[PDB]
């Protein structure tokens, strides 16, 4: 009957007091109507009310919409409830550890150790202590971990808790960053205490001030140490960069903004000048004065740090939204349509043609019972919608011995994705897939800088099958990830984006060749902006998947009952469905027309309209250019000859080659040309660009959040586990923590941060971590633990943990990493907690549904159940049952680990040796020499000693022939399609392997019609990946990279040249990927040190009993074969 | 600003929609209709029959007053009018009285007689002679005959029952009569005609009853038999591809696993050793069997589409190329592969056995002019006692469905190469006996690997009634005067090496779940659809001379025009499709030629297009009735013609010698003031232009000054509708004297007038009775409920 | 003369001539037809001066 | 392609002539080749690499 649209003024919410005025009731009248100016009299919004009440007591139809509206109660509101309301949606607070420790134990224990290197730094203690003290009371955090969740409870304030972490953040910021250099950290401390105050409206405030001091930040330069690369051929995607030399150079990098300097310079003053006037007078002389400081920086020295350490104090606040609503409110209306029917019936051409070519193709259509099973792979956020009838979790479960030993038993449901496989036979029979203003639930997501609210789409399971199976061999041809000139190039959707050379080689190149020049503009909100031309793409996407489909339309409306074409006619047929998210005061729907979220082809119409467009804008740009060129302006002999368009979802680039480079001026000339002819050409129906939002001009590049400038990457981080979002850290287990506590950090330091500080900052609170509960059972993990996941302090960021262990010997270390397994493994007895079948049945159709043809039958293939009844045939959906369930008990399954890792101090057990250093590996005859000793690296902001690894054995690349197993066996599981059955993935082969060990894995897989080579070669794979580390939930599920490690070539090409050749013959591959590994970890450890090794025998009185172990292993594989057992 | 997507339906709903209705077969009783009279007497024994306008339409050329145009028009449009009221009806229906023991059945058909009395003004002398004239109309009885040399020749009943009306009426009357039973036949005919064009006894047709016989039953003006299919040839290339590909949802592969596992059990080599025919299967998928098998069914029918191999080889060879050639060449019948597929398959394989010969020399040498003469030669040599491979062969199947069908059946192969039992078909001889192994650039091929593969790509032996019946479906339902048309689109017959070894190596064949009546359906839809526009064109656009065959591009615009519009009628969907989609290939003007070239063979035009230029006549010979002259004459003291003043009292019509005549109107309009004064001085003036005139008829009680004649403002306009007034000399007052007062004191000095018209007088009441003809349903009913097959007898 | 009487020009768009290539031509991915990629790669707004 | 002579009368000063038709098409539509239509040739385009 009413609700609030709040725009600008008070979109985010702010530090107010529930006390002041609460003013308990309020009449909405005070503000204004939206819609009509005319129809805001209250006096007339009432007298209306009395004359409509009067004809009604004659009797009268009364519109009930029109009645209640005249009404004056309904403008009624209590603003306690609403902002309370407003800040639970809004807000999130789960991080890794209470802030109470941390507020505590970095400013009143430790706080001698952070002052006495930075001084600068009393002034937040400053702030904070007289902010305890003037007020006091209302400062609250009483935490309310009620079931597994910490949700905070405002009191005196609403953004009282930002304001403490926005407090705690700016010292972990300044302290982790070494800046050494005068008024930089200066201006991070003014721009702190300017975000002091408001901690969420003042980020978005300050944010335009921060990103146009990104833009510049090095135009008036002295000095810029260009990195040179060899020629790179645009036009092959596959094409690799490899450094060569430096070249000291004083121009200054052409961007653009040299034009437009005084309107930003205006603009981010006004921004500051803003933030400032509500502030507490902050001497805008002195921001004004400092902040031109910026942009008269050089590429030299510990100069490159800074770029990097401005991005992470601009998420000094953690995961803010903005409201819904208002979002959907404005984002619809900035979009203009005005403009002619030519260009839109260029857009279908060509959408329809761009289809066309990419569904004919000889690519095989995975089946509906193998698609299904991928969808549940693919847990999209909006597409999981688990449901169990009841899941009794009447598991006994030891509970604290705080006087005596009690056993309990609680039920709890659901908890993890639940596939509603069981009701897979509805949706592979009867379920029409056919949208007629239905309604279903919205999410909402947070990002980092508070920018604004994601809203995610969610979709039916049924819309998901049909809509995977259409666009199964569009998305395959542009996901090729291997492409070599094809038509496809134009996609980069296939890229590892995990790192930056190898995902994004042409950016860096196009940054550092001077014949090239990048156009890098960004648009609007896409999606919203096509909801007036989705009606004629879809219609292209419609008919052009009639063409060059043999099958013909035939009319059906069931699932698995329909042809190819058919699910197009039903499928691509507009008319969206209707959204229902949860607000502030009530709960609103919606409809919206355009390329939606949660739809099977997003990213695929996405890159399909951003190519389209770009080139109706080239088209009328080339005119332009040779309309200037017969006057006198840009000159002839100024012609490109290759132009290459790359899109990635929404964000797209601009590449084009030249044989004379056009002068400064040339550039700036065209530039202006190209985006004015883009915002009239290709904006005129919706979409808009802006030159003042993305890093067009020449001698740099800037990707998706990576960029690069004289050939140096300028990457962002702004990567926050301490405060994470949409998280349970605080009840998270040991192993999770450890896992977590060790690699988002390596990502830090990684693109830039100093190794000493940042883990000296990390280790000042591995005690206040790390802190288990057990039921009266409190620990405190020390240094020592990091020890057993791979890690040394004295070594750099690198994953030395083979050779820590076997040292592990000696010098202790033997007892973590048993501690860890301890914590970890015994979730295999939670594995082996299989559920059978017994409460219901249903038509339980899908067993029959799921089936891959047999040798053994049914009765063999393992004579005992021991590993044949868990990896059966007939058994995939028993098996994947409970294969797909282990989190929900697992998060109770760690909490009684919790007892046993205790009990394990308390006894003798623990402090046993390791199985690893049993067997003896290691060679001889090792020839070694100095490092190359030169710093010219891309990657400036990592410090000087991984520089000099760098150069001497070049940039990494392809990214395959490097080992790295948890990626390895995933390409190779990729590569191998169309043979594979039907349940397979990572995670199935890693749990096999854990469970049967050595035998039983090829024992079950030999007999389920694989062929043995390339078996056994994933199968050493998969144990150089278990003896690489241990198990970690996180880790073996997506993975994570050794960065340092991946990013210098130290892959099997050259590996092999560094291992003298053997005379004997050709060794088994379950060794060979050991040893070789243990001397890619040697040699990534000596070269930290300073020496390299180019010559190694194999030691082969070690190999020799390595080719015993086949010799009687392969008898064993045969022998049971001779027998029918 | 907002667009709403449409769901496109599917073929066979597009043809079931279009057999639902609309359909002239059934025909329904009907009468004639009445036109106004007003007929009136003078003085005894004279009674006139005053023309009365019927029909208020016509328009004027205003470019060259043409006459010709004008009448054309009028014709036209009366025509299409008078069309609209018999669509599906034939005139049975009148008003008798009875024939009961008094005088035989007698008709009162025209106006009553006893309204006369009145309307006329009879003394008691000429009332006597009314009841003779009722009591002598009686009905008589005639036969006509029906029905051409292509049909049946019936015969009908007709009756001829008199009326009282107008000449003009009865000439209608004939005019419709001839109109409407156009193309009539008898059922005990029709039946005779499809138990003939039916000659399968296993279909037997519903026997008529004694009553049904003589039914009256409308049939289509020229039958559709294979001539017209014939003329099809230039593009039924694409209707074969397109009806192939909507009947053919679904292939009977069987899975490869099981390939792959009936393979591994034959081959003797050990699980470890590595075989390259084993690891080549192994890179294959069927997802591309069904439009394989399309093709392959397509290259069945028509003997010129021979499926073309596109291969992915230049020079080199490959391990795999090698294994899906053996395939091809042990798979897929020769017959259904151009003569270039064959040598290079042949060539391929014959590298590896010849002693000497290679692959590139062998294809360098040759020339793809003349390779059907190495295919033999190499075949031979692959048939002696050195070398033994069997070559897949197929035969012709001469099967028929039973289904009612207006177009004859031929021969096709078979897309496999069994012979209606399980053992496959081959050339040569079905042995496998070689000389040595298989070399080529490397990669030998074992002595018994060839024999095992042989094993296993026999048929299933199994599907033998589904592998059947979907032939037999499509055997008997496409015409076989289309196997011999080209091919216009290259596409349809291409595919590559690979998906064509995967068809061969599963053993897939094509199947169907439909019926063989919807194809025959969509058949007849497409010479219905045909036959549409031929018609259309010889009925409108067909002449010999003026602009022919050699004429600017400009003026095809205009006559594609008329194409375009029956092309998209609700109903013509499937041929639309198929010229909007293959354009590039199959332009618009040989389209054009070919439809003209149909259209002048044979074809009735329509039954309107002789009937517009019969009344076209009639339209030229009264132009009262029809609310038009010409030739109006201005004139002051004009004079009376006194042949007319026997009947009217005063009358616009006048006899004076015209001069100086104007050429037509809109010039003496505007030519000046005190100009035309000095024409009108020396004499009568005439203008020639056609006008539309109304006729107002008075008596001598009242009068209508309408009098438009003439506006004067600064000059003498005429006007747009002249109506004139006449005023009735009736046996009430007819020894009076009209003072001709009324008639020039409305007037003005200058008169308009009339030169001549048109009535008719009669001197004896007998003269007032005419004809018409009638249909006689109690002799010859009308037919209800068409011929049919019997089926669900209950 | 002739620049100043011959005001505009009549083309089809390059998308429609694509698109009729693709129905002319109907080749699978992963082959290098280097047809369609050279022609996939023009622009035709240099038209009234030719 | 071929001379085309078609002009409409009209009152004029100067000389008239005759001019190439720059469109490849005939008065009738029919397209106008030099040599031969209906291309078809018995091998493959074998450039060095391409």
């Amino acid at each position: 009957d009413f609700n609030l649209y709040v725009s600008g003024g008070a979109s985010r919410v702010r530090n107010i007091d529930m006390s002041t005025l609460p003013t308990s009731i309020n009449v909405l009248d005070h503000f204004e109507l939206y819609g009509d100016a005319s129809m805001k009299e209250y006096v007339r919004s009432g007298e209306w009310y009395g004359l409509l009440r009067e004809i009604e007591q004659e009797g009268m139809t009364v519109n009930e919409s029109e009645k209640v509206f005249a009404n004056p109660d309904t403008y009624v509101l209590n603003v306690k409830k609403y902002f309370l309301r407003r800040f639970q949606q809004e807000i999130a607070s789960t991080g890794m550890t209470p802030l109470t420790d941390e507020l505590l134990n970095i400013m009143f224990v430790h706080w001698n150790i952070i002052v006495t290197a930075e001084p600068k730094l009393q002034v937040i203690k400053d702030d904070l202590l007289k902010y305890y003290s003037r007020y006091g009371v209302d400062a609250t955090f009483d935490y309310n971990m009620k079931r597994s969740e910490m949700t905070v409870v405002t009191r005196g304030h609403l953004l009282a808790h930002k304001v403490l972490e926005c407090a705690l953040r700016i010292v972990e910021t300044i302290y982790t960053y070494d800046i050494q250099d005068e008024t930089f950290k200066d201006i991070l401390i003014d721009l702190g205490r300017l975000i002091m105050r408001d901690p969420i409206y003042g980020t978005t405030t300050v944010r335009d001030a921060t990103t146009v001091m990104k833009q510049l930040m090095y135009t008036q330069g002295t000095q810029f140490r260009r990195i040179m690369f060899k020629k790179y051929d645009y036009s092959n995607f596959n094409e690799k960069l490899v450094l060569k030399g430096e070249q000291m150079t004083n121009e200054p990098p052409t961007l653009l903004a040299t034009t437009h300097y005084e309107e930003m310079d205006k603009k981010r003053i006004d921004a500051l000048i803003k933030a400032n006037q509500r502030a507490g007078n902050i001497l805008s002389q002195s921001s004004i004065e400092r902040c031109r400081y910026t942009d008269s920086l050089d590429l030299v020295g510990d100069a490159n740090r800074y770029f990097s350490a401005l991005t992470t104090l601009e998420a000094v606040a953690g995961f803010a939204s903005s409201d819904l609503l208002s979002g959907f409110i404005d984002s619809n209306e900035s979009i203009e349509f005005t403009g002619t029917a030519h260009l839109r019936k260029l857009l279908y051409h060509s959408v329809r043609e761009q289809i066309t070519t990419l569904n004919t193709s000889t690519v095989p259509r995975p089946s509906l019972p193998k698609v299904l099973l991928s969808s549940a792979k693919d847990t999209a956020s909006a597409s999981i919608e688990p449901l169990t009838f009841r899941i009794y979790k009447t598991t006994p479960e030891y509970d604290g011995e705080s006087l005596n030993l009690v056993e309990s038993t609680v039920e709890m449901s659901t908890r993890q994705k639940k596939p509603n496989l069981m009701k897979a036979a509805e949706i592979l029979r009867s379920t029409v897939t056919t949208n007629q203003e239905m309604i279903i639930s919205g999410g909402t997501r947070a990002v980092q800088g508070g920018k604004g609210a994601r809203a995610v789409y969610p979709t039916k399971q049924p819309y998901h099958i049909a809509g995977s199976l259409l666009f199964h061999k569009v998305d395959t041809i542009v996901n090729a990830n291997k492409k070599y000139r094809g038509v496809s190039n134009k996609y980069g959707q296939g890229i590892s984006n995990a790192i930056p050379h190898i995902g994004v080689p042409e950016i860096i190149a196009v940054s550092s060749d001077g014949m090239a020049i990048c156009l890098a503009l960004d648009v609007s909100a896409f999606d919203v902006a096509q909801k007036y031309t989705e009606a004629d793409i879809e219609l292209a996407m419609r008919d052009g998947f009639l063409d060059s489909e043999i099958s013909m339309i035939s009319g059906e409306t069931v699932l698995e009952r329909m042809n190819p074409a058919d699910l197009a006619n039903n499928l691509l047929t507009n008319t969206p469905p209707r959204y229902k998210y949860q607000t502030a005061l009530g709960d609103i729907i919606i409809l919206q027309h355009d390329n939606r979220s949660g739809v099977p082809w997003t990213g695929t119409q996405n890159d399909l309209v951003n190519v389209s467009n770009h080139h109706m804008a080239y088209d009328e740009y080339k005119k332009r250019v040779a309309e200037l060129q017969r006057q006198g302006k840009i000159s002839i002999d100024v012609n490109d000859k290759h132009h290459i368009v790359r899109v990635f979802g929404d964000d797209s680039t601009f590449i084009m080659t030249y044989d004379e480079p056009p002068s400064a001026e040339e550039v700036h000339l065209m530039c202006a040309t190209f985006v004015e002819s883009y915002q009239d050409t290709a904006g005129t129906l919706g979409f808009a660009i802006n030159a003042r939002k993305g890093m067009i001009g020449r001698y740099g590049s800037e990707y998706l959040k990576n960029s690069a400038i004289y050939g140096n990457i300028k990457s962002v981080n702004q990567v926050k586990f301490r405060g994470s979002e949409k998280s349970a850290s605080y009840h998270f287990g040991v192993s999770e923590k450890v896992s977590m506590i060790r690699d988002i950090t390596d990502l830090t330091i990684t693109r830039g941060c100093d190794e000493t500080r940042k883990w000296k900052y990390n280790l000042m609170m591995l005690p206040v971590d790390l802190t288990t509960r057990a039921g009266a059972f409190r620990m405190h993990n020390l240094c020592s633990i990091m020890t057993g996941v791979g890690k040394m302090y004295l070594g750099g960021t690198l994953n030395n943990k083979l050779i820590a262990s076997y040292h592990g010997s000696s010098f202790g270390w033997n007892f973590d990493d048993n501690l860890i397994k301890t914590a970890n493994s015994i979730g295999a007895i939670s594995d082996s907690s299989y559920d059978a079948i017994s409460t219901k049945i249903t038509n339980l159709a899908d067993f029959k549904d799921s089936q891959q043809r047999i040798t053994r039958d049914i009765i063999t293939s393992g004579r005992l159940p021991q590993h044949l009844n868990r990896y059966g045939k007939s058994n995939i959906l028993r098996h994947i049952l409970a294969s797909a369930a282990m989190g929900p008990l697992s998060q109770i399954e760690k909490n009684v680990n919790a007892y046993n890792v205790v009990m394990g101090i308390l006894n003798g057990k623990l402090e046993a040796p390791t199985v690893l250093e049993r067997l003896n590996m290691g060679f001889k005859y090792v020839v070694m020499s100095d490092l190359k000793q030169d710093d010219y690296s891309p990657y400036s902001c990592q410090g000087l000693q991984y520089r000099r690894m760098l150069v001497h054995w070049g940039l990494n690349d392809s990214r395959i022939t490097s080992f790295d197993p948890k990626g390895k066996l995933q390409h190779l599981l990729a590569k191998n399609s169309q043979i594979l059955p039907i349940h397979f993935d990572i995670e199935f082969v890693y749990r096999l392997y854990l469970q049967a060990g050595t035998m039983g894995f090829l024992q079950v897989m030999s007999y389920y019609q694989l062929p043995d080579t390339l078996t056994h070669e994933m199968l050493a794979a998969v144990v150089a990946l278990e003896l690489q580390l241990g198990n970690d939930k996180y880790a073996v599920d997506m993975g994570v990279y050794s960065s340092q490690a991946g990013q210098i070539r130290i892959n099997d090409a050259l590996m092999d040249s560094i291992i003298q050749h053997r005379r004997g013959p050709p060794l088994p591959i379950i060794d060979r990927t050991l040893n070789r590994l243990l001397l890619h970890t040697y040699m990534l450890m000596f070269g930290l040190m300073g020496k390299s090794i180019d010559s190694t025998k194999i030691d082969p009185t070690l190999s020799w009993r390595a080719i015993l172990e086949s010799n009687d292993q392969r008898i064993a594989q045969l022998s049971e074969l001779l027998t029918a057992v | 600003l907002d667009n709403v997507i449409k769901q496109i339906e599917a073929l066979s709903v597009i043809v079931n929609r279009s057999e639902k209705a609309d359909d002239a077969q059934i025909l329904g009783p009907n009468t004639y209709k009445q036109l106004l009279e007003h007929l009136f007497s003078p003085e005894e024994n004279v009674y006139i029959l005053l023309p009365i306008q019927a029909y208020t339409g016509g328009v004027i050329d205003r470019r060259d007053a043409s006459f010709s145009n004008f009448a054309y028009s009028i014709a036209s449009k009366l025509m299409m009018e008078l069309s609209a009221a018999t669509h599906n009806k034939i005139f049975t229906d009148y008003t008798r009285i009875a024939a009961s023991a008094l005088g035989p059945e007698i008709s009162t058909e025209g106006m009553p007689l006893f309204s006369l009395i009145e309307s006329l003004e009879l003394t008691e002398a000429e009332t006597s002679r009314l009841p003779v004239i009722q009591d002598s109309m009686v009905i008589q009885k005639s036969t006509a005959t029906v029905g051409n040399a292509q049909q049946g020749i019936s015969t009908i009943n007709i009756k001829r029952v008199p009326f009282v009306g107008s000449a003009f009426q009865q000439v209608i009357d004939q005019l419709l009569w001839e109109y409407s039973t156009t193309s009539l036949t008898t059922k005990e005919q029709r039946r005779q005609r499809i138990t003939e064009m039916v000659n399968d006894r296993r279909i037997m047709i519903q026997k008529l009853t004694l009553a049904e016989k003589p039914q009256v039953m409308r049939h289509v003006t020229t039958e559709i038999n294979n001539d017209l299919f014939f003329k099809m040839s230039p593009v039924a290339q694409l209707y074969i591809y397109h009806l192939d590909r909507a009947f053919l949802d679904g292939v009977g592969f069987t899975p490869l696993a099981e390939k792959q596992q009936q393979l591994q059990l034959q081959l003797k080599t050990n699980i470890l050793t590595a075989n390259l025919i084993r690891s080549a299967i192994n890179g294959m998928n069927t997802e591309s069997n069904l439009e394989v098998a399309i093709k392959m069914m397509q290259a069945a029918q028509l003997h010129r589409a021979s499926i073309e191999i596109a291969f992915p080889m230049n020079v080199s060879l490959s391990p795999e190329i090698i294994v899906q050639c053996f395939i091809v060449w042990m798979s897929i019948p020769e017959q259904l592969l151009s003569d270039r597929s064959n040598f290079i398959i042949a060539a391929v394989i014959w590298a590896g056995f010849s002693a000497d010969d290679s692959y590139a020399d062998i294809m360098r040498r040759s020339a793809r002019a003349s390779d059907r003469q190495n295919y033999d030669i190499i075949k031979a040599a692959l048939s002696s006692r050195k070398f033994k491979l069997p070559r897949a062969s197929t035969t012709l199947f001469d099967e028929n469905e039973p289904v009612v069908r207006r177009y004859q059946i031929g021969r096709v192969y078979a897309p496999f190469p069994v012979d209606r039992y399980g053992s496959p078909v081959y050339s040569n001889c079905t042995k496998v006996e070689l000389a040595s192994d298989y070399n080529a650039e490397g990669f030998t091929i074992r002595k018994d690997d060839f024999r095992a593969l042989q094993a296993v790509l026999r048929i299933d032996e199994d599907r033998a009634a589904d592998m059947f019946t979907t032939l037999r479906i499509m055997i008997s339902s496409i015409p076989a005067v289309w196997y011999d048309a080209e091919v216009v689109h290259y596409p349809h017959t291409a595919v590559e090496l690979e998906q064509l070894a995967a068809y061969g190596l599963t053993g897939a064949y094509p199947r169907t779940n439909h019926s063989v009546d919807t194809i025959v359906k969509t058949v007849n839809n497409i010479s219905a659809t045909y036959s549409t526009i031929a018609q259309m064109l010889s009925t409108i656009d067909l002449d010999p001379t003026r602009y022919g065959t050699s004429e600017s591009i400009d003026k095809f615009k205009i006559a594609w025009e008329n194409v375009e519009s029956v092309l998209n009628m609700e109903g013509n969907d499937f041929v639309k499709t198929i010229m909007y989609a293959y354009e590039d290939n199959f332009p618009k003007k040989d389209f054009y030629m070919m439809l003209k070239q149909i259209a002048s063979d044979g074809q009735g035009a329509h039954p309107i297009a002789a009937a517009i230029d019969q009344l076209r006549t009639i339209v030229y010979r009264e132009p009262e009735r029809f609310g038009y002259i010409d030739s109006v004459i201005l004139t002051h003291n004009p004079d009376v013609d006194t042949a007319y003043n026997r009947f009217f009292h005063l009358h616009p019509i006048v006899t004076n010698q015209p001069s100086n005549t104007i050429k037509n109107a809109q010039l003496w309009n505007e030519m000046r003031l005190e100009q035309q004064v000095e024409h009108i001085k020396a004499g009568p003036v005439r203008i020639i232009g056609p006008f539309h005139v109304t006729y107002n008829y008075l008596s001598e009680e009242e009068d209508m000054p309408a009098t438009s004649h003439i506006i004067m403002k600064d000059n003498m306009i005429l006007n747009d509708h002249l109506t004139f007034n006449f005023v009735k000399r009736e046996r009430r007052n007819n020894k009076k004297r009209v003072s001709s007062f009324r008639y020039k004191a409305v007037e003005m000095y200058v008169a308009v007038r009339i030169s001549r018209f048109q009535l008719e007088v009669l001197r004896d009441l007998h003269d007032l009775v005419r004809s018409r003809t009638y249909l006689d349903v109690s002799k010859s009913p009308l037919a209800t409920t068409p011929i049919r097959v019997v089926e669900y007898v209950r």
